[PDB]
């Protein structure tokens, strides 16, 4: 897999699913106490989407 | 065959603009499925480590292409009080540098940084009530914390799920504050 | 005409801790504040005859673990006074202080830390684990398995004691460390602790730590994290 | 008063074009006073010497106003062979840290830059004669590898500073990556009446292998200027072979009966001659000798044993007895770190701290400090490296009598706080600070 | 300085440099000339070091 440290309960599966850079999406569900006003979390989304591709 | 979308999903109320605590509930569930996976955590924090998982799941294929397996995580910290020590006394550490250990606490789950600032051979904190500790104390006036400088880590910690315990360690290792404190520090006779 | 520790005599010197730790209560937002009184030297408190008066004006003699232990109990009401919490290095609770019930010890000497362990959480007081860790040690080869095997939970005490601890930390003291050789020295021996502290108490196989810690030491790099190599190979 | 030039006159010629030797002069008188500012030297490998010493000379006031002393300096190195051993075998390494790497051997006055190019776990030199040992050897046959254009571009850099480069292509121990690429050339070893997986050193026996080697170290004494080759020899393991049929069949033919220490001797002799028609010297390490190898009496060799078999000042001394010259690498091994500041444990040493007589320790030419790989790579080496192998660059240079620590500690760290400002990652060797602090 | 020279005879005696009107230049009796080219670049290095 990769993960450090080692989640609690990590189920995986032989399955593959592909992402798109130019049209993968972190945004919020609609049933979420936090929104796009949640400066902590605008932070992440932006910057997670870049350690993830780059 | 696709990951469309990544949401995230708080359950209880967010803490989205506060500083985290010892007792900040980190706890995620992570759900890897087409074409809409999901995050969810009560609160902010386990939504950060969540992310942080998903980074670690997602990776480049033998001809590049961008993969995640499909999967279903739960996790929750063993333990609340996960820290780094640093000690900028003995050598004064480049702002920048304390950015980048915060960074590698954030890729490493950590969540506390004890900042044990000052000691025995400097004394870089600048206070605005006492400035002479600073001005007399600091190894030289660029070997510096400014207020500024301070404010920037607690709020490049917070944007990571990271609290800074300072440390101000006393009565021993204190041998930098009598630079710019008179009397404060027990003189030597015999 | 070298000088000593803080003088615990005058009433400057708390005056002054006041007014300094209500600035440090507005400067970082955290419930705690760490005050140390860590290896505090009696040796020159001892040769001043202004403090040979004041162990006579309260009676404590010449136990000077008690001057000590008011020096500490003075200031850890300036913290509980400004609504914040404390934690403090070991040996003041080793020198017999009374601390309000919430304050953290830090157990940090190796000597029978697991016994430490046991008497902190016998005493209801919450503890954190900084002992096994001393990351600024630093020896030939991977020890960044001694760090890994460390178990925080081996020691004396009912399942309400174990409720007490609550985590530890990696600690990088400078003496030898700048910005020159921090982020190395740090990462990935820190790493080890890091899952450690997070991870189940039963994620304890070697190999596997190994095969993960190593590929992770490679995305740390991607990230321009300079972490240094576990043994042996390579990235990308 | 103030002065606008220095003085460079150099008294023997050979060109700046020629590569330094062993045998090579770095004397150098430094004269600055109002009547003149010379800097005088023999070769010109001492000219850089002074260009150096003078450098760290220079220095300014509160006030920044640069100025220099009045300075007489006769200077000349303790020991012809001051180098430094980098590992690009278990960790691969940029070109430009090992370029960088040769800049700080420079100010440090370091003149063999040791190359330990390949090992087991890695191949990342490039065979023209044998494309196929970096091709399935080198962990990426792209992004870790040493191109003819790399290696000459080392070789040219190091000479312009005056450092000799000393190849090492360690057989036959030490080969593991030589398997996939060249065939056969391996010892296939046995568990009891056939073979395990399992891969050995070097397989002494066949012909193939000393027609492979007589190629390949061809090519080897092409590339690289230096008169001297180190062929290693060190931990070579007597296990794989004995537990060969094939190779015990060998043994009896040649009547070696059952040690392996001629049988290796067999090997290494022929690889000497080899190595020798080719005009090469060679350095070699301990085992060679330990092992009772018939050896030429031109042969160097390499100290890195502390204990076992036999005290490393007592290994000088044996080595010396026996006529043959000695490099001392034992007690300076910089991949064993330690906590707090070990450079003291280095500079204390004394080479010629044995039972000799002057002309027997005159067979000691110097030392090499060790960064060996395992856990080194890109990310911490040149922190390391740097000053704790300037102990060593010193102890290698200057006078027997030079050995007062805190007269060390105070300049050392000085000279730490230079590399700093040169943009040198060294490492603190206390607490403090310098003005001017790493930030990168 | 380091490493430590053999023979190093020091003073407080002092002399000013200008670190751009500075230069290195050999000797007419000189063996080493210009063309020669560890030294050529030498100069052009350790001006940089001195004054860059
Ligand atoms: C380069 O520097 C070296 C080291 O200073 C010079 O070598 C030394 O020269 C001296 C002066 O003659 C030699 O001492 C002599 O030795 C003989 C016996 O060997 C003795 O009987 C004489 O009375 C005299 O003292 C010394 O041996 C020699 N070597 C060393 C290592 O010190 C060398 O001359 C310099 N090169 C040039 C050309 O300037
Ligand atoms: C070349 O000459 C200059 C000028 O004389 C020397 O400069 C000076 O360095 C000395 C010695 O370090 C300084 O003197 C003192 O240092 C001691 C030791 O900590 C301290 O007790 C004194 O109070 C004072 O600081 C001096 O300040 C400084 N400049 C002057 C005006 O003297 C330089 O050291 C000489 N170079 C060498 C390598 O000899
Ligand atoms: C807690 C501790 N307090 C001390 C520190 O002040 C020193 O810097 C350190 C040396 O590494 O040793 C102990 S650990
Ligand atoms: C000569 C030598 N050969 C061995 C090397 O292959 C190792 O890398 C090194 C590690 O310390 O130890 C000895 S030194």
């Amino acid at each position: 897999p990769a993960l450090w440290p080692l989640p609690l309960s990590v189920k995986m599966t032989p399955n593959l699913l592909h992402l798109a850079p130019e049209n993968f999406y972190i945004s919020h569900s609609p049933n979420s106490t936090a929104g796009p006003s949640c400066t902590l979390l605008e932070e992440a989304f932006r910057r997670y989407h870049g350690y993830i591709f780059g | 065959t696709q990951v469309q979308q990544l949401l995230v999903s708080i359950t209880l109320q967010s803490e989205c603009d506060a500083f985290p605590n010892i007792s900040s509930d980190e706890s995620y569930t992570l759900l890897v499925k087409e074409p809409v996976a999901v995050l969810k955590a009560n609160r902010v924090w386990g939504a950060l480590r969540g992310l942080e998982t998903f980074s670690q799941l997602v990776y480049q294929d033998s001809y590049g292409t961008f993969t995640i397996n499909e999967s279903t995580i739960i996790d929750s910290p063993r333990f609340s009080h996960r820290g780094i020590l640093i000690d900028t006394s003995r050598h004064y550490l480049p702002v920048k540098i304390i950015l980048k250990t915060l960074d590698a606490m954030a890729f490493n789950k950590f969540n506390v940084l004890h900042w044990h600032i000052v000691d025995d051979q400097s004394f870089p904190y600048q206070s605005i009530t006492f400035p002479e500790l600073s001005n007399k104390g600091s190894y030289s006036l660029s070997h510096v914390y400014t207020p500024n400088d301070v404010r920037m880590v607690i709020e490049y910690a917070r944007l990571r799920g990271i609290r800074v315990l300072p440390e101000f360690d006393t009565p021993g290792h204190t041998l930098s504050w009598g630079k710019g404190q008179k009397d404060l520090l027990t003189p030597c006779y015999s | 005409d070298s000088f000593g520790p803080i003088n615990p005599t005058l009433n400057t010197t708390y005056s002054f801790l006041t007014t300094f730790f209500k600035e440090i209560s507005e400067v970082f937002p955290d419930q705690f504040i760490h005050l140390g009184g860590d290896e505090v030297e009696f040796k020159c408190w001892e040769s001043n005859p202004k403090i040979q008066d004041f162990m006579r004006q309260k009676g404590f003699g010449t136990d000077f673990k008690k001057l000590e232990s008011f020096y500490i109990q003075k200031v850890l009401d300036i913290i509980a006074t400004i609504n914040k919490g404390s934690i403090v290095w070991q040996e003041v609770f080793d020198d017999k202080a009374k601390l309000a019930p919430g304050t953290i010890v830090e157990v940090w000497k190796d000597s029978a830390y697991p016994e430490e362990l046991s008497r902190v959480t016998a005493s209801g007081f919450p503890v954190i684990l900084s002992a096994p860790w001393y990351l600024d040690l630093i020896s030939y080869g991977q020890d960044w398995r001694k760090y890994y095997k460390v178990e925080p939970l081996d020691f004396g005490g009912t399942q309400k004691q174990k409720q007490l601890f609550i985590g530890g930390e990696a600690c990088l003291w400078g003496e030898y460390v700048d910005a020159t050789n921090l982020t190395p020295r740090l990462w990935p021996r820190a790493s080890a602790v890091g899952e450690r502290l997070w991870s189940s108490k039963d994620v304890r196989d070697m190999d596997d730590a190994y095969d993960r810690l190593t590929r992770h030491r490679c995305r740390m790099v991607e990230r321009g994290i300079a972490a240094q190599p576990l043994y042996a190979g390579y990235c990308n | 008063t103030l002065e606008k030039n220095v003085l460079v006159v150099s008294v023997v010629t050979p060109g700046c074009n020629q590569l330094p030797t062993l045998e090579s002069v770095e004397n150098y008188t430094l004269t600055i006073n109002d009547d003149q500012c010379l800097l005088l030297s023999e070769t010109v490998w001492g000219a850089l010497r002074g260009l150096e010493t003078f450098s760290q000379l220079v220095w300014k006031s509160a006030e920044g106003t640069f100025f220099i002393n009045k300075t007489e300096i006769e200077d000349f190195p303790r020991f012809p062979h001051r180098g430094l051993l980098l590992d690009t075998s278990r960790h691969y390494l940029p070109l430009s840290s090992i370029l960088d790497t040769l800049d700080v051997m420079a100010y440090n006055k370091l003149n063999v830059f040791h190359w330990h190019l390949v090992d087991d776990p890695s191949f990342p030199y490039e065979s023209f004669t044998f494309p196929e040992l970096m091709r399935k050897g080198s962990y990426n046959p792209v992004t870790h590898i040493y191109t003819a254009q790399d290696v000459k571009e080392v070789i040219e850099y190091a000479r312009l500073r005056g450092i000799r480069v000393l190849a090492e292509f360690d057989t036959p121990g030490h080969t593991l990556s030589w398997g996939p690429g060249i065939p056969g050339l391996l010892t296939p070893c046995y568990s009891g009446s056939e073979p395990s997986g399992t891969f050995g050193p070097v397989n002494p026996s066949l012909n193939n292998t000393y027609e492979f080697m007589s190629t390949f170290f061809l090519e080897v004494s092409s590339v690289f200027p230096d008169f001297y080759l180190h062929l290693g020899g060190d931990e070579v393991d007597f296990t794989c072979w004995k537990s060969n049929p094939e190779i015990q069949d060998f043994m009896r033919k040649k009547g070696f009966g059952e040690d392996f220490k001629q049988l290796e001797s067999f090997y290494i002799q022929t690889l000497l001659d080899i190595v020798s028609s080719y005009g090469k010297g060679y350095v070699v390490w301990q085992e060679v000798f330990d092992n009772k190898v018939k050896i030429q009496p031109d042969t160097i060799i390499q100290v890195w044993r502390e204990d076992i078999p036999v005290n490393y000042m007592k290994e000088l001394e044996l080595v010396t007895k026996a006529g043959f010259r000695a490099l001392l690498s034992a007690p300076w091994y910089l991949n064993r770190i330690s906590y707090g500041p070990d450079w003291k444990d280095f500079y204390v040493v004394e080479p010629l701290a044995f039972e000799g007589t002057p002309e027997q320790k005159a067979l000691v030419i110097g030392g090499e400090a060790c960064m060996w790989g395992e856990y080194v790579d890109n990310t911490n080496l040149v922190p390391r490296l740097w000053p704790r192998a300037g102990a060593v660059a010193e102890r290698l240079w200057s006078n027997k009598l030079t050995s007062d620590l805190t007269f060390a500690y105070e300049r050392l760290s000085h000279f730490r706080c230079e590399l700093l400002r040169r943009g040198v990652q060294a490492q603190p060797l206390n607490v403090g600070f310098c003005e001017q602090e790493f930030e990168q | 300085l380091w490493p430590w020279p053999q023979n190093f005879q020091t003073s407080d005696q002092r002399y000013v440099l200008y670190p751009n009107n500075f230069q290195f230049q050999y000797d007419v009796s000189s063996a080493a000339q210009p063309g020669c080219s560890v030294l050529d670049e030498a100069f052009q290095r350790y001006r940089d070091l001195l004054f860059g």
